[PDB]
């Protein structure tokens, strides 16, 4: 009843939140229903369908922002599923989330429309659409790899840039008289940039020979240049991927973790919270102020324990392969050396 | 308080052999085998390095007496703890069986005994069927 | 004879089945036939090459069906050369294979031509293309190395597409009023989305200098998300295919297999069906319910050589590393420890 | 049938050393000894989990029986079997000499004896060439 | 002289054939001449510039053969800077090399035309063109990297090349009565086609609400996997070429080298046309029918020499990783067994 | 005061030399300043926007030649902050840096146009842009890569470019007299070059149903051919960002730093310069000409040091792995037979 | 010739020890250590690999005479030899000092003698510098 | 000066120990064991390689007077010196503390004394704050 009322909860908390794959689908759909209701006001557009239009896209908006705030409030009455929000001060700062103190606020700018307009009305589709990522992670792994690859992209952008402006300039002096299209330094550019970018609008290009000829020169260069990034960020994505999981293949930490937990528990056995508990209370006083050494001996130990942990938690690659490697050759030096010296003891015997 | 303070100041002069204001590794060292337990150098000095804040390499009373006032809610270890349920949680559901958690807790490095780790599953298994509901327990625990 | 008329019909069917490099060209021609069908129907379309078409088209096609049938019959008649189809009722289960269900399905329907239709046609060319792959293989690739980028991947599209959305409204604003280009938002979603999208038709484009002046930015960054995928899975592809090269230099598994074979010939000559059969049989009596001993001896070693050959099936390039190396060192550690116990048992001495 | 459980019964008390229902991996080690091979702990262990489906670590009958009423159609190893015989057929065809697959089987890890291994070649090799037709040996055994 | 005359043909010879960066430059300045020729025959086509043409190119071309000519007996008298080609024989089957055969055909026909038949100049031109690639291992190279990745290049293009037909297709019936731009299915063809690939002609495109419905959703599909090929093998030679730069990392191969050339050398002393060299002879009569035991146990030897120097000739980095890995594992293997044996056979004293 | 002095010319000298992540940010202000000088040259272009033009770009075009020759002045006078220039002679010697020179030299020019001019102000616009990187090492990277990839590159241009050649060709033969397009081979030339190269003006096109066919084909290829250097040189890119990163991992030369410092300071305390210090005399004279003793014993030891310190400045990834490598199995190999002989030492007891 | 042949059937049975028609690895070890070297088993099954064409693992006459029939310029050794050489050839030019080539000739593996590898350096360094224009040597000794 | 190269030329013989006007490694270990240090022949012989220009694997008088008479600003020693402190300083501001620089430098490989370190930290920490300002330090001396 109550205590599974709890539970139940709890469960539905992180239901709301990462679901594995079923939930994850459920919030699929959620995500088809507000990407239509935009594509709808996308034909709300055009004047030619707008009697074909207000029923629908009117009565589903409704039904969205209803089922915005039922998640709204299994989120916020689940936020005691975790430990600091409880009763009603706790999960209060829970709202103080920006994350949903942003939605509430546009929750209820949604409902104001209840009773220009329509341009406002877009945006709102825009942002509830940013609303789709909650944890934003793709962010977090996009600049990730940017600011991984800062150096290299920005000499990209930077040199191919170069390329635009004297290849504009060159062909500025070309044609500018000859052809129209160019009259000003600003065509040129225009032209240039969105030739280099392998868009070909087409609505300007060069006609005299001398132009022609330089630009072929120009494009083989600039089109490169501008495609480099792609290419660059792409195969990071491909790189970093493998790595991650490569690392899922070595994780190694169940030994730290094992012994911080047991510190843990051995702290919160001497906790004196509970001292009714006795296993591990009897088992510091049949492993031997005696209470406040059984408490902290563990306080030391299980802190130690707490950095062996963190500190193991992550082991790489090329790191646990060195680590090791400079380890086993060192270690069978030691071996060795311990084998020489053994040896050498019997041999004045 | 008055009262942890003093308490606190007669467990360090009992772990602190030498009476220095710190407690020295070699005083680490014969304590630890008084318990029974052999600590290394490495061992003690990492437990300096967890007591000590200044960085003398000899825990003062100040450096114990911050590192016992803390608690496991002010420890910050709940992504930490659940992080290591969940390499523990082989399913990823959020409970494993206390069985299997006996046998690696109990028997993994600086293993406990048959006798704490079912405490650990009492209090641990929360619903007490064996499947440790351990993000709920380090939430109780570490908060 | 009857025999090698046996061993001809299996022969011949592994050949139908995959072939080395000899009827993989010979499978390769049957697609030059039918891709050379679909683009004389691509020419049937016209009605200015109708005359000079109906001939070919209508009498190749004829001779494709029957290369079709043909192949059809050699791989039913043929499906006895596998275990499982046998007589009538093995190979009819075999039928009931849904590649073979439905490739006989489309067969009778292009038989049913024999006597709007035109399009129909089309389509049936169509499917008798996708027939190209059996296996689709493809497919399973594909999808392996996405599913295998999934996060990144969708990451890419929504970020950029989300540029798409702002690039578009901005625009609109720009000019909409000022060129009829950009007339509804639908208008620049169409414009801006080729646009990122490095085709560039060029029917509608900005004039505004307000306009091309926010365009140049926002392209510099759509181009680039919009190509991110391609070289996404084009690197994906590269490694993927250089690790499976590399479990390709790595197998090892000789050993689980001959004692997987072992075992398994063990239960077989144990296995009461064949009594006559001796040699393994006079190797239990000699290696020593002593019948069900042999047997069962040989069905628990054989067992648990089955699980250690499949395990054994797949180590990986760093897996085996890792493995042995932490095996080596440990290892080590252990001939080291063995080392001082037996230097130290001659320091009593 | 019940002659055949009963016959398995009797087998099993043979190998049921300690006679708890259960096979132990030391009734194993003991057996395998008695017959002159010295089974490992591992080894053992690995039968019991081949056996052992309710995961006692102990071969009860009823495990023994569903294993030994299995045939090597009843197996599933025909993709398993023609893997093996690929990977020691070197060039693909499906045919490897009768002398090699005596060099590998008869003297590969727990290798067989000459005359085991000619036995082989005479039901696997059905024309007797030395080149065995091992996908027509594996599907007139494995199935 | 003659001998320092013979020492300059050899030295040239190699000169004429593969330089380090010296005479590479001057090839490349024969490039130079080369494509210059071709691009002036290219202003040759337009009359607006006949007669400012005809003397440059005219005489330019002239020139270009009689440099041609004159590298073409360098190579060819020094054919006998190699072993095989000597006096008049041997570097007449030099000749015979098809490449010298056929550049020697069209040498003189480029003579011929010193007396349409521009159009076959231009071909000629190009031809010559083709000359620049003496060996052609850019081909060797492509073809490499291609065939390695033969599956998942075909899988690709097949696929995205099926996501064509079905597009154009469903475009052809959305547009094809509505606009006249797609009348025959071919016509959709030309269009889908030229879309996917990113080129966007613009002279055909959808106007129907449908049609654009539907060509984003296919656009999302076709353009990438049209890029897929690019960029797979782009990846493809960054990652062989730095395999390759590993290998020239690791050769390893000095040791056999030095035992090949040592047996070698021994063969050649023991080779009975030089009986005026002893110091292998006394060697060998030293160390130790007797002739043939000491040019037969070279024989011997140096053939086993010559073996293991060609196996030793690709020992490959991951190669040599896992064979010393699971060697020095196995080693180790074998000294804590000698281990073991030897302080076991202490322990029986 | 003056001491202080002096440590803030030298702070402030890196401070305009390469700074962490702060005056990074401001130089990155710096070119937020120039580069908008630039735009506004840009919109300076077209006389619809000219009163609105002159006072900004004017007065701004001032302030920056000021902060110009501020930061100018603060590296010219922050020259003795390194230890050759110092004094007036030194730090002119310093002002013999090219970069410094033709920096000052542009400087004052910008200086003359205080009282075709405005063309040659978009030149120096330009310039000053170039002036964004110092060191340059953008271009430095870049080839680097480049020559690394020397090879594939051009490899890639050379064949797709005979694509692009005889694809216009046989286009040209296709369409000329049917399309006024396609009329000059040059016209052809064009054409193809800007198709293969995705970019599809789209001014010019096949319309013969014979050249469209052909066309196709060759579309396939050259698309593909002229996008691989831009993904050849992206993957390249991230590679060897990889590696520098694995070097980043591994450096391990402090051992060799100080020994090579430690050598050096022993070279300094035997440098006759200071005899006053003792320590290191001390040193030298309790650890036993015996004053050239201790210095050329020092001078001998450092200079060993020091190239075993640059040596050991590089030690790479894999370098260090296979060094090692076979350095532990070659040690225990040495360790075994030394393990072999000292049993066997006992066998003899 | 017939004196080639009868002479090598003659070093065939000082080399043929069991005289079985064919050299056996014993026979190579023994003889090896005739002549004072200790060839392994490996060592000697090579060499039969090398001289033995059908595949018995005992050199016969057969093999022996084809072998030793053979020149440098019949082994087809250019390639290989100026391959070497260039590995040896630091600087890529076509020579190197007959110093270092004694340095590893002389003192790699299988190394030589200084008198061998003077012969080698008279033969090899064809103008006599020290510099052995390899190539031109490689040339003349292997076709 | 002739009074520089009279004094080295005595020093010269000190360690010329065999007197072939060049210093063999032989003569390089006796010396350093006379004066204390164990220096084996890869480190003798690495010595000569630094003085020997020559290549003759004996240090002769010019090799010698060539290295002595050169000075830390006669090493071009300012970008090695400054990357060697920039790898002990591990912030890359341009200090270290002079603690931990004698902890690493008079405590890494061929460390040094205490007494030295503090001399150094006396000429390099400028400031005399502990954090040495190293490429002052190495720009006055390499300088
Ligand atoms: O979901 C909503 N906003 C939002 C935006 C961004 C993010 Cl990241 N999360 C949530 C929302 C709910 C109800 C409503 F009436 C209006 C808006
Ligand atoms: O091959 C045929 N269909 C098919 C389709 C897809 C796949 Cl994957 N395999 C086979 C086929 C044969 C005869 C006929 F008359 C019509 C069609
Ligand atoms: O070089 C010539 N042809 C050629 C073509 C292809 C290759 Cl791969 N090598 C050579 C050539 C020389 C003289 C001349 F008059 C005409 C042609
Ligand atoms: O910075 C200037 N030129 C420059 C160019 C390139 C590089 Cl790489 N560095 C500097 C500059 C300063 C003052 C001025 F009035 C005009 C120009």
């Amino acid at each position: 009843r109550n205590a599974f009322y709890r539970k139940l909860q709890n469960f539905l908390y992180n239901v709301l939140e990462r679901p594995r794959g079923w939930a994850f689908i459920y919030h699929a759909y959620v995500f088809l229903l507000v990407f239509s209701c935009l594509v709808l006001s996308v034909f709300s557009t055009i004047k030619e369908y707008e009697k074909s239009s207000e029923g629908a896209l009117y009565i589903l908006e409704i039904v969205t922002i209803v089922v915005f705030g039922v998640e709204y409030f299994v989120r916020i009455w689940a936020a005691g599923c975790c430990c600091r929000y409880r009763g009603w001060r706790g999960r209060l700062k829970f709202a103080r989330k920006p994350f949903c103190v942003i939605d509430i606020m546009v929750l209820i700018a949604s409902i104001a429309v209840l009773a220009s307009a329509l341009r406002s009305l877009r945006f709102l589709q825009i942002l509830r659409m940013i609303r789709m990522d909650r944890r934003g992670g793709t962010w977090k792994l996009l600049g990730s790899v940017v600011y991984a690859h800062s150096k290299e992209l920005v000499t990209a952008w930077y040199i191919g840039f170069l390329c635009l402006i004297l290849a504009s300039f060159l062909v500025y002096l070309a044609e500018k008289g000859e052809n129209d299209h160019f009259d000003t330094y600003a065509d040129a550019l225009w032209w240039g940039l969105i030739t280099l970018t392998t868009i070909g609008y087409g609505d300007k290009y060069p006609q005299t020979w001398n132009g022609r000829l330089l630009a072929a020169t120009f494009t083989l260069i600039g089109v490169s240049f501008f495609a480099l990034p792609a290419g660059i960020l792409g195969s990071g994505f491909a790189l970093k991927v493998q790595e991650q999981h490569r690392q899922k293949h070595f994780e190694k930490r169940r030994n730290p973790a094992a012994g911080l937990i047991q510190s843990a528990w051995r702290f919160y056995a001497t906790n004196l919270s509970r001292t009714d508990l006795h296993s591990t209370w009897q088992y510091y006083e049949r492993t031997v102020g005696l209470k406040v050494s059984i408490r902290a001996v563990c306080v030391m130990r299980f802190l130690v324990s707490k950095r062996k942990f963190k500190e193991s938690l992550r082991p790489y690659d090329v790191m646990d392969v060195i680590e090791q490697y400079s380890a086993g050759h060192l270690d069978m030096l030691s071996r060795i050396k311990s084998l020489q010296s053994r040896v050498d003891q019997i041999v004045g015997r | 308080t008055e009262e942890q303070i003093a308490e606190f100041k007669e467990a360090f002069s009992l772990f602190d052999k030498d009476g220095d204001g710190t407690i020295t590794t070699k005083e680490l060292g014969t304590v630890m085998r008084s318990l029974g337990q052999n600590p290394t150098e490495a061992e003690l000095q990492d437990m300096i390095n967890e007591v000590d804040a200044d960085g003398n390499g000899t825990i003062d009373f100040p450096e114990f007496l911050t590192m016992m006032a803390r608690k496991m809610k002010d420890t910050d270890s709940e992504e930490e703890i659940r992080e290591a349920f969940r390499v523990f949680d082989k399913d990823g559901n959020g409970y494993i069986s206390a069985a299997e958690l006996r046998h690696v807790m109990t028997n993994l490095g600086e293993k406990l005994t048959d006798e704490e780790v079912d405490e650990m599953i009492r209090e641990a298994d929360i619903d007490g069927d064996g499947q440790v509901n351990y993000e709920e327990f380090v939430q109780m625990m570490t908060a």
